């Protein structure tokens, strides 16, 4: 019967009682009304239509919209959609928690992009380890004046960088002299580095590794291919 | 200091302080734990958090162990139907191996 004055009602009207529609529980029916694109928004929130709550975002015109919409997406699973949406918002925080947990490469060099964006040193070091990269860790450092802690990574897993960054962080210290200040040695003296001879560099391992890098270290697994890092691993590595 | 340990090529001083600072607590800090491994513990605990076993079948599925993360997963009447890209594909390698050290122990000289 109301059918029939459906047609004569319109905008507003159709909201209010929508709302009552809403009251009613009759969401869907309330959907089917809906006439607001916030009216809508929320409902769509209640009601989940996916994707056709993304044709209201359309051109959703707000992160909020995302970031609130990706905690429902993501609720409902629909997360090939949702990281659309999300890289969409580029929303990088929540985002990088999916796409950590099952793990990817991909993401990482996006989200590299991203790293270089996000303004703290921090986040994208663990990134540049992530993907495995030291030389990027490294590089970050030159911007951010980290340089102490440069050279330990340096040292550690080896790029030689320590020598050169070594000099330009005694450097700094060089500028603010007095000779305990500068401190000096790479080779021999008060450093060793090659005549040391002892963890961080080489070819055979090296080798070993190099493929290493290319297959899945195993034990039993999934599609999610393998590579370990624990016991085994120091083992080998020390061969 | 954790970072410090990771830095230098060595396993434990990093895991128990992971204990220690995973048993006060956390939502998003077990990742410092996992990378430098393979294995992890956390996603015993983790699973509390989370228990969608979505994050557990993520993480589980490798050690050849999606399986448990399914066992729930059915068992709550599962709720996932669509993922996104993330197949590991990021390499958690770089660290150490001889010729070249670490630096646990650092020297120097004032010259």
């Amino acid at each position: 019967m109301a059918d029939k004055v459906l047609p004569t009602i319109p905008k507003e009207q159709r909201t209010r009682v929508a709302h009552f529609l809403e009251k009613q529980g009759f969401k869907q029916q309330a959907l089917t009304v809906s006439t607001d694109p916030e009216h809508r928004f929320e409902l769509a929130l209640q009601l989940g239509e996916l994707k056709i709550a993304y044709q209201l975002a359309v051109e959703a015109e707000s992160e909020q919209k995302w970031k609130q919409l990706a905690e429902l997406a993501i609720s409902k699973c629909q997360f090939s959609l949702a990281q659309e949406c999300l890289h969409h918002a580029q929303d990088y925080g929540g985002l990088l928690l999916l796409a950590t947990a099952s793990g990817n490469a991909s993401m990482v060099n996006k989200l590299a992009e991203g790293a270089e964006r996000d303004g703290k040193n921090n986040v994208a070091f663990m990134s540049y380890f992530l993907q495995g990269k030291l030389d990027a860790c490294l590089e970050l450092l030159i911007r951010t004046g980290r340089l102490p802690e440069a050279a330990f990574l340096a040292r550690t897993y080896l790029p030689s960088q320590v020598s050169r960054v070594v000099k330009l962080w005694r450097e700094n210290l060089s500028k603010v002299n007095q000779k305990a200040a500068e401190s000096l040695a790479d080779p021999t003296e008060y450093e060793n580095l090659f005549p040391g001879l002892k963890e961080a560099f080489v070819v055979e391992e090296w080798v070993k590794e190099t493929h290493a890098d290319l297959w899945p270290a195993k034990q039993y697994p999934l599609v999610t291919p393998n590579e370990e890092r624990n016991v085994m691993e120091e083992a080998k590595g020390f061969q | 200091l954790s970072f410090l340990y990771l830095i230098t090529g060595n396993l434990e001083k990093l895991r128990k302080m992971m204990k220690i600072a995973e048993i006060r607590k956390d939502m998003s800090g077990h990742y410092q734990n996992a990378l430098y491994l393979g294995d992890v513990s956390e996603r015993v605990r983790i699973l509390k958090n989370c228990g969608q076993k979505s994050l557990a079948y993520l993480s589980a599925a490798t050690h050849g162990l999606d399986e448990e993360a399914e066992s729930l997963k059915e068992t709550f009447d599962p709720e996932k139907e669509t993922i996104p890209d993330i197949d590991p594909n990021a390499k958690l390698l770089q660290p150490p191996a001889p010729i070249m050290p670490l630096d646990t122990n650092w020297p120097l000289l004032t010259v």
